[PDB]
RNA sequence: ACUCUGGUUUCUCUUCAGAUCGCAUAAAUCUUUCGCCUUUUACUAAAGAUUUCCGUGGAGAGGAACAACUCUGAGUCUU
């Protein structure tokens, strides 16, 4: 019943900032749903061909779309008046969830790309000579040697970090059961294609 | 309270430094952090953040840092002195690096926050070089740790491996960059610091080496840390520090003792809350309530870690050993920016910090109240001490030793020091600090030098703030209403002040065109001037770049001009500057202030030229740095010298303003290469006069210029995408469909992410980011920066191409609608005339 | 519910749920019968009507 | 200073924005003057001209459309020299201007319906529907009757052009026979027949 | 009317980067809701799985 | 079928206003 | 060192020369070094190298520019200054500066001033270049402007300046802008024989809130009466002054006996102990008043019987007949009657009458037509007073000074204004541009709005 | 390593609700534009204003539970 979805990317010009920018602009993302125009300006809508909009003028390359007016409210269209800046591109969320139980918490799954330490210039810093005088007192150990790396319990922690929002919360309050979308998340994800 | 008052008599416990990293790097993350551990009444709440440091409505809803924000704060040091620290929490999107210039020109270091995850990307490279060009203190915190452990759970060798190249890197970038190499970067020097803001982790090996030494006793914690990266080994055999694994599976002393207790102290706090974290806990001395425990992972985690790690102490020694104070760190200051040199009294006046000395401060900011119709400026006190209430005389950035105009005396008020949204106000400021000043808006135009009247009349101002980026981008903006014009106009002084690289130009035909980087540089000015300056409805026209022109064949024939005296004679041509010596001009490899013998040294030796002819070059382009050259071609068998240059300096001034606005596109005459083959100078003064020659000058300029074949260079854009491994294909054809050529795609080491970089038109690539975000669903994100001015296909001397409106027309006719589109942009004429 | 009772004959408005109802249906259908099952009257999932 | 001129111009809306007078300073300062001019010829005493209710189109360079407006008909004027790229006849609001001496189809000339006479089309139907409480049906289908004559007689070739006109016209059709199905019985037929 | 009409659609698009939208891979390991994971699985590119099994040594 | 009058928009673009008339 | 011999003095034209503009540059937009090219009267970015003016003259071949803040000539072809004595006009038409003597003669200024253009015209009555349609504005700065101690105060810079003012103030700019237009108004060697508010309006919309806007034709009385505490309020140091100079010029006070009045439908005998209750009782408040409201009576709203449709004309004394102890005035407030009778106490130097025109009625606003009969040579205000204080008073005969007057319906009105020149005796009305000699006698002839009366 | 610390649950009541009262979402009335239009009663869809309804948090008060020591902490708590 859960999207598996990560960060909120995904509902970049398709969240609720975005639907009411589309609102307000009597324009619609694709996606999106179509909604009369906050206010009618009927008359206002078509403007006379001044020297300021004049076509002639105007270099094209590629079509202005709706959706590069709904990303700059200020900037592409005239008059944005009750309009919401969505919220601009969040850190890519990049999480590796553990898909087979029998592999360790922490692992370089081949997802990610080998790192291919080179050594094409000697790493050199400045550090003293091997094993000369410094000696650490015998009762000086890293902090946690006696607890393991990783329980069996680390890895679903992780995988509940990156989770939504009922199920990445170690407590929480009590809703009605009217109160639960159990389909909110599945219509607000663009429609699969076919 | 006091006491951060008192502390800034001090010059050597103050410390000015600006945070600059790509976007979303934990920046002000970092800021909050600071201020939680010095504001015990600051909290944020556990889901959203504190989003600190960030006063705007732009800066919390875009959630991309705006306006660079000064941070006053006084944090404790690892041995335990309180110094006061100075921060720029600055803009990590490209777009707003002008931001980040005004602020870095006032900082004596730089913290660049690179993540972990992420990499170095764009802005980092960008931002390493221009702190370079500086010269200031270069410190680096790889932020966002938690990033390989609780979101690509790597092995913590593979984290060690990731770090380690991640440091190496950034070193020989530093290194392609600056010739010194006492900028070299390790975590055992104090350079590199590791963090997660969000967890509120911040420490460098000295900081950590500390922590052990607490918990155990009698631990010098220097050279325990001098032990902690790299190659070396510990054996418990022995307790001995090895070059060599004591074992065959032995782990790294940083892993053995750094990066394993972290990785636990995560894991038990993720993973077994109500299981093993009590034991643990209990462990390392850490004490949470009942109530404490009952938090969700991410508060709990933040909390345990702030517990553990204490105060962000690494952080402060870091700075305090690498980033050299005010007082001492003011000579190199001094040496870069100031116009008249160390070597004049003021000079060294200056170089000492002296808050007795005469007084001089550099304010490169200005900030907008709630009101918006009296901006504060925002600057380094570089020496003396300026009190409130009191007369100043404000420089401008025009002003010379012999232009007084510039200059207007001011009176002012009440000043305050900035701590993000609050501001402490004080009567006065002593030298070295950051200080905003109010009063002095009205003759105060982007970089500003203030002094004191009545004294030190022979002060110069500070050399011009330099951006990194050349802004293309332009977008006309006119009223509504135009009844209402004048406050829209008002307006716009507002933003010309508010945005350091925002430049407003009136056109011919009462187009107000404003200058800016990218998309969301001109959707943040626009939104500022409709909601908060203007309060008036605005109109924005189809956004376009601007274009620069130059020639690529030789002039067919010597172009010449006649003064109306019917008595000088200037005739020229046209030829094209040589590869990668107009980016060598652009850069300031050479200048005009360079001695003949130098200069003549470097072109006739690296690019070939004739000896005689690099002495007889004369002059740069449209400005000092123009990437045009005039140069004297005169055979001193038909002409004579001495009485050529008199009239050379009015010849210098008409080449100029003939570059400045090519005939062809109005602007920007680029890469061209000038000769004078003739000069009939006038035998009398009256007859050479300035006002006769320099519309000559430029008449003849134009001449020589569309003779040649011309052609229009178009802002090619250097856009680099991370997106992941399945969304490359698409972002190739995304950069096709805009006429963009793909030049690298490299998988990024330690994540699963690629990195596409590639050239895109300036003028196709708006809405390019849009396209791209929502094409792949949000997986791949762009960021773009002005690269290099490239020719545009097509030939802008074709008449025979019949342009067809509002069509999209192919490459061999493009060049021809960007010009003549742009002449319409200008209400300048239809065609370009070859006899005028 | 329109068809079995018919309630929106005295309230229009409330054709406003019953249009959204159906959608749901929509929403759900081709979530529920997307692999090896069919199309045929076996959903259940009645929280959302 | 601030050119305001283009703010108080009225401009046919009826027509779209290519169609329309394209509102050029040059042009606009020149209609402003050719107004100004007129005005001044006038006293100011005997008569007056007020320019918000007039029209001032300018054909130029820059404007292909000759827009004007007498005897309730909006016309414009497109020459075939410039913006003509086709010189079609199925269209029946089209009156193919012929030079009287090149003998050619030198202007294309579009015609509309003016608003005012829409406006007082339906302002018509519309008394003659209140004013039909105690009334035959066939003195209200025989005004029906002679104010569509009327209007389709006066403006024949401008009603293809205007399908505004079209639906006002329909509307008022069924408006008329809504009223008649009215009353004969007070409750509207589901499958009503048109003989 | 009970069901919707077909020129209600807001998803018509003349740009074939809009109609032919770059599906999510999701790590070759996330899922979307509702559709069964055995049809997401022989419907997915499997670009991850190749790239995992060209790195599986 | 319905009794209802229709807009003829769009519609008998095929003939002209002198045709059906001597 | 070439100066004294520019050869460029002879293409200065004066015609095209409007310093009534904001002194920014044509192309940056930019407040600093202001530079006129006296060829076009443009402004440009400031006398230096590559900058605008050096742009301007090498392309358009204007050798002559002025400097705005300074006051002084260059040429920026040549780049050198230029000190001549005929250059001065320009430079007072910039920045007129008046002598002691000159704001004194003003009064007694009885030559017909002569512009460049030859329209010879009068220093004060000079005709106001109306804008967006707000002809309010400019009639009440006109009428403001005839004040003789007003004018003095603000004729010169330095009277109203070296005063402390609040850092974030900006109803000074007000305040010293209306310094410069009406010294530019009085300036007797203008260039052209009006004069342009703009630069007053565009401050007065910066300072008062987006209300009184150019497009909107607001009240007169309302707009003065800002007007005059905002003057007020600016003046003096960072604390207000007891007595600023419109606080000397206009204020004045009286004295209000208001009294409760009980619910109209109650008992006699509870009325009668209620008045007893000490609650419905007068009671006495001294005020200090700018301007005076007169209540016009109530339209006959009926034809005269005898001549049909005669307009109403009451003498100004029942107008006068308010302030006074024996009449009172119900006012009908919403919540309950009040029985207020008011009652001067101290005359003010200047008098500023509002007749109230523009009552908002239950549904509308409608425009009382009702026109006011009065002695235009003098009138005795000492019946007016009460008996404690009219020892003090020596000077009660007022004559009328200014005249406001407002034609046409509220939604669209024309507000002209008639002017008193005191060197000569004569009456000017001026209307925008229009400027026109009226005689006396039908001053009281029109639907008088604002009157300003002097004391002697 | 100590003496006192005194529970939590649940049923109500009375006020305050700032905050996503609510990680959910209705209806009605009124006022503007509307779409249908032909009369009420249903309505079309946007804005604006209240209101009722299914809920909620906190505080205070009054019960029962029902026990009960303690939890916990003020500290000297000690080798
Ligand atoms: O659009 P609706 O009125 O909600 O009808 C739908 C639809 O029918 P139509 O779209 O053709 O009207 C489908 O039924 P089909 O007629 O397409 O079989 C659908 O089921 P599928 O999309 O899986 O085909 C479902 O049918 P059911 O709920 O019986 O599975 C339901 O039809 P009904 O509204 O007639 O039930």
């Amino acid at each position: 019943l859960l999207t598996d979805l990560v960060d909120d990317n995904y509902f970049y010009l398709f969240d609720l900032k975005a639907f009411f920018t589309s609102k307000a602009l009597n324009m619609a993302i694709p996606g999106g749903p179509k909604f009369e125009p906050l206010v009618r300006d009927i008359n206002l809508q078509d403007e006379d061909w001044n020297e300021f909009n004049d076509i002639n003028k105007i270099i094209i390359r590629q079509p202005i779309r709706t959706e590069y007016k709904i990303a700059f409210p200020y900037l592409y269209n005239n008059l944005p008046h009750h309009v919401h800046l969505t919220w601009y591109h969040t850190p890519n969320v990049v999480f590796i969830k553990t898909e087979d139980p029998d592999l360790p918490a922490f692992y370089f799954d081949p997802l990610i790309n080998p790192i291919s330490h080179r050594h094409s210039v000697k790493s050199q810093e400045p550090l003293p000579d091997d094993d000369e005088e410094f000696e650490l007192p015998e009762f000086v150990e890293p902090f946690l040697k006696d607890t393991p790396l990783y329980t069996d319990n680390t890895a679903n922690g992780i995988a509940l970090l990156w989770a939504p929002r009922p199920f990445n919360l170690r407590s929480g309050r009590t809703r009605r059961a009217l109160d639960i979308p159990l389909v909110k998340n599945w219509y607000r994800e663009h429609c699969p294609a076919g | 309270m006091d006491f951060l008052a008192d502390l800034m008599d001090n010059s050597e416990l103050i410390r000015n430094v600006t945070l600059c990293g790509h976007l979303h790097h934990g920046k002000t993350c970092f800021v909050d952090c600071l201020i939680e551990q010095t504001h015990p009444e600051i909290r944020k709440r556990y889901d959203q953040d504190l989003c600190y440091t960030d006063i705007l409505f732009t800066e919390q809803e875009r959630g991309v840092g705006i306006k660079s924000t000064p941070v006053t704060v006084v944090l404790p040091d690892t041995k335990g002195k309180s110094y006061l620290f100075n921060i720029m929490d600055t803009p990590g999107h490209v777009n707003f690096s002008d931001e980040v210039t005004a602020g870095l020109r006032i900082s004596d270091g730089v913290v660049l926050f690179i993540d972990a995850a992420e990499g170095v990307m764009l802005n980092t490279e960008r931002l390493i070089k221009h702190a370079v060009q500086e010269r200031l203190a270069v410190t680096v915190c790889i932020n966002k740790i938690d990033r390989l452990i609780l979101e690509l759970k790597l092995p913590p060798t593979d984290a060690y491996y990731k770090l380690r190249h991640i440091v190496d890197e950034v070193n020989g970038l530093i290194s392609m960059y600056s010739t010194d190499e006492n900028l070299i970067l390790s975590p055992l020097l104090g350079n590199v610091c590791f963090s997660s803001s969000q967890y509120s982790i911040c420490f460098t090996l000295g900081s950590f080496a500390k922590i052990y030494a607490d918990t155990f006793g009698d631990i010098n914690y220097q050279e325990f840390a001098k032990r902690l990266w790299g190659d070396i080994y510990f054996n418990p055999k022995t307790r001995k520090f090895t070059k060599k694994a004591p074992t065959s599976s032995s782990q790294r002393s940083f892993v053995e003792f750094i990066l394993e207790p972290l990785y636990k102290i995560l894991a038990q706090v993720v993973g077994d809350v109500d299981t093993s974290l009590p034991r643990t806990l209990d462990e390392l001395g850490i004490h949470l309530t009942k109530e404490e425990l009952k938090l969700n992972i991410r508060p709990l985690l933040r909390l345990v870690c702030k517990k553990f790690f204490g105060e962000f102490t690494g952080f402060v020694d870091m700075c305090v050993q690498h980033i050299p104070s005010p007082k001492v760190g003011a000579k190199p200051k001094i040496e870069h920016t100031y116009t008249g040199g160390v070597d004049s009294d003021l000079g060294e006046a200056m170089s000492d910090c002296d808050p007795d000395g005469p007084l001089m401060c550099h304010t490169t900011k200005m900030y907008s109240t709630d009101d918006g119709v009296q901006f504060h400026a925002f600057g380094r006190v570089l020496s003396g001490t300026i009190h409130a209430g009191q007369p100043v005389k404000v420089l401008g950035e025009n002003y010379t030793l012999e232009d007084e105009e510039d200059s207007q005396i001011c009176t002012v008020g009440r000043l305050w020091i900035s701590v993000a949204r609050y501001h402490i106000e004080v009567n006065r400021v002593p030298a070295g600090n950051w200080v905003l000043i109010e009063g002095v808006d009205q003759p105060i135009v982007k970089t500003a030098t203030i002094t004191e009247p009545r004294g030190n009349e022979e002060a110069q101002i500070f050399r011009p703030l330099k951006f990194n980026t050349t802004s293309v981008i332009k977008i006309a903006v006119e009223p509504v209403n135009p009844s209402e014009l004048p406050k829209m106009l008002d307006g716009l002084r507002k933003v010309n002040k508010s945005y350091p690289s925002l430049t407003t130009k009136v056109e011919e035909s009462g187009e107000h065109v404003i200058l800016g980087t990218g998309e969301l540089y001109l959707d943040c000015v626009m939104h500022d001037l409709r909601k908060m300056y203007s309060e008036i409805d605005i109109k924005v026209a189809d956004p376009v770049v601007t274009f620069c022109e130059t020639v690529v064949e030789t002039s067919s024939l010597k172009c010449f001009a006649e003064t109306p005296n019917k008595k000088n004679k200037i005739t020229m041509i046209a030829e094209p500057l040589e590869k990668g010596l107009a980016e060598d001009i652009e850069n300031e490899v050479v200048q005009i202030t360079w001695n003949r013998k130098k200069l003549g040294e470097f072109f006739q030796t690296k690019y070939d030229w004739d000896l005689l002819a690099a002495r007889s070059i004369w002059a740069f382009g449209p400005d000092a740095t123009g990437p045009n050259i005039l140069v004297d071609d005169t055979l001193p068998s038909e002409v004579d010298k001495a009485l050529l240059g008199s009239v050379k300096d009015s010849i210098v001034q008409g080449f100029q303003w003939g570059t400045r606005e090519g005939p062809l596109c109005d602007e920007l005459i680029r890469n061209v290469k000038f000769k004078i083959l003739d000069a009939v100078v006038a035998q009398e003064p009256l007859h050479r006069g300035g006002g006769q020659i320099i519309p000559t000058a430029r008449r003849v300029v134009y001449s020589a210029f569309l003779m040649a074949t011309p052609r229009l260079m178009e802002p090619y854009y250097f856009v680099e995408v991370q997106a992941p491994a399945d969304c490359v294909s698409a972002v190739y054809t995304v950069l096709a469909r805009r006429r963009g050529h793909v030049t690298q795609d490299a998988p990024i080491p330690g994540s699963p992410l690629y990195t596409i970089k590639a050239f895109i038109p300036a003028i196709d690539s708006f809405g390019f980011e849009t396209d791209l975000r929502t094409h792949t669903q949000g997986q791949a994100f762009s960021l773009s920066v002005f690269h290099h001015w490239q020719i545009v296909p097509g030939d802008p001397l074709d008449k025979s191409i019949v342009i067809r409106p509002l069509e999209p027309q192919p490459a061999p006719h493009l060049a021809r609608e960007f010009m003549i589109k742009t002449r319409r942009r200008k209400g300048l004429s239809e065609d370009v005339s070859i006899s005028k | 519910v329109g068809q079995l009772t018919g309630m929106y004959r005295y309230k229009y408005k409330l054709m406003r749920q019953i249009r959204m109802c159906k959608d749901l249906k929509h929403l759900i259908y081709y979530r529920f019968n997307t692999g090896p099952v069919g199309k045929g009257p076996g959903c259940g999932f009645w929280a959302a009507g | 200073p601030n050119n305001e001129n283009i703010v108080g111009y009225n401009n046919k809306k009826c027509w779209p924005r290519d169609a329309r007078m394209r509102l050029m300073k040059h042009d606009v300062n020149l209609g402003r003057a050719v107004f100004w001019d007129i005005k001044n010829r006038l006293p100011r005493s005997v008569t007056t001209v007020q320019w918000e209710n007039s029209f001032v189109s300018v054909y130029s360079k820059d404007n292909p459309n000759l827009l004007f407006n007498m005897c309730g008909f909006e016309c414009r004027i497109l020459p075939k020299c410039r913006t003509s790229y086709e010189e079609f006849t199925h269209k029946d609001g089209v009156w193919n201007l012929q030079n009287e001496v090149t003998k050619e189809r030198t202007a294309q000339c579009f015609l509309r319906v003016d608003d005012e006479s829409m406006q007082r089309f339906h302002n018509r139907v519309r008394q003659i529907l209140m004013a039909s409480g105690s009334t035959t049906f066939t003195k209200i289908v025989n005004k029906w009757n002679t104010a569509l004559i009327g209007l389709m007689t006066y403006f024949r070739e401008a009603v293809v052009n205007t399908q505004e006109l079209l639906d006002l016209l329909v509307k008022c059709e069924n408006k008329i026979q809504t009223r008649i199905k009215i009353g004969l019985n007070s409750k509207m037929p589901s499958r009503f027949p048109p003989v | 009317v009970f069901e919707w009409d077909a020129s209600e659609d807001t998803s018509i698009d003349y740009n074939p980067l809009y109609k032919e939208r770059h599906q999510v891979q999701l790590l070759g390991r996330g899922f979307i809701a509702g559709i069964d994971l055995k049809q997401q699985k022989r419907e997915q590119s499997r670009f991850y799985g190749d790239l995992m099994e060209k790195r599986r040594t | 079928p319905t009794g209802e009058v229709l807009s003829l928009v769009g519609k008998l673009e095929g003939t002209r206003m002198g045709d059906k008339a001597q | 060192r070439r100066s004294r011999h520019c050869p460029y003095l002879d293409t200065i034209n004066r015609s095209v020369l409007d310093f009534d503009f904001e002194k920014l540059c044509s192309i940056s937009l930019s407040h600093i070094n202001a530079y006129a090219c006296l060829v076009c009267g443009k402004y440009f970015q400031g006398r230096g190298l590559k900058s605008h003016a050096y742009i301007h003259s090498v392309q358009f071949s204007h050798h002559v520019f002025l400097n705005l803040h300074t006051l002084k000539f260059y040429c920026l072809p040549d780049n050198y200054e230029i000190i001549d004595s005929s250059l001065e006009d320009i430079t007072y038409v910039l920045k007129p500066t008046f002598t002691k003597q000159q704001i004194a003669n003003l009064d007694k200024q009885a030559k017909l001033s002569r512009a460049y253009d030859g329209t010879t015209y009068l220093p004060g009555i000079v005709g106001l270049n109306n804008i967006k349609a707000n002809d309010y504005a400019n009639a009440v700065l006109q009428a403001l402007s005839n004040v003789p101690p007003l004018r003095n105060y603000f004729l010169e810079e330095d009277n109203y300046k070296n005063i402390k003012r609040p850092p974030g103030d900006i109803m000074f700019l007000l305040v010293q802008r209306f310094g410069e237009l009406m010294r530019k108004l009085w300036n007797p060697r203008n260039f052209k024989a009006h004069v342009s508010p703009h630069e007053m309006l565009q401050a007065v919309v910066l300072c008062s809130k987006k209300t009184f806007q150019i497009t909107k034709q607001g009240d007169g009385v309302d707009f003065l009466s800002w007007f005059l505490n905002a003057l007020h309020s600016a003046l003096g140091g960072t604390k207000k002054k007891k007595k600023t100079i419109v606080t000397d010029v206009f204020q004045g006070s009286m004295r209000i006996f208001t009294k409760k009045l009980p619910h109209p439908d109650l008992p006699a005998e509870e009325k009668e102990q209620l008045l007893h209750n000490d609650e419905y009782q007068e009671t006495m408040v001294e005020s200090t008043f700018m301007y005076l409201t007169l209540d016009l009576p109530t339209a006959p709203l009926y034809k005269d019987e005898k001549e049909q449709l005669i307009i109403p004309q009451v003498p100004l004394f029942n107008i006068l007949a308010k302030f006074n102890g024996i009449t009172e005035k119900e006012y009908k407030t919403y919540k309950e009657n009040f029985l207020k009778r008011f009652q001067l106490t101290k005359l003010p130097p200047y008098l500023i009458f509002c007749i109230k025109r523009f009552t908002k009625n239950n549904f509308f606003v409608e425009k009382n037509p009702t026109i006011v009969n009065f002695p235009i040579t003098n009138v005795d205000l000492r019946e007016y007073l009460s008996e404690e204080v009219q020892a003090v008073h020596k000077n009660t005969t007022y004559d009328l000074i200014a005249n406001i007057v407002h034609d046409g319906k509220p939604s669209e009105g024309s507000y002209r204004i008639h002017v008193l020149h005191h060197g000569t005796g004569k009456w000017y009305e001026l209307q925008d541009l229009q400027v026109t000699d009226i005689l006396p006698q039908m001053i009281t002839l029109s639907e008088a709005y604002i009157q300003i009366w002097k004391r002697r």
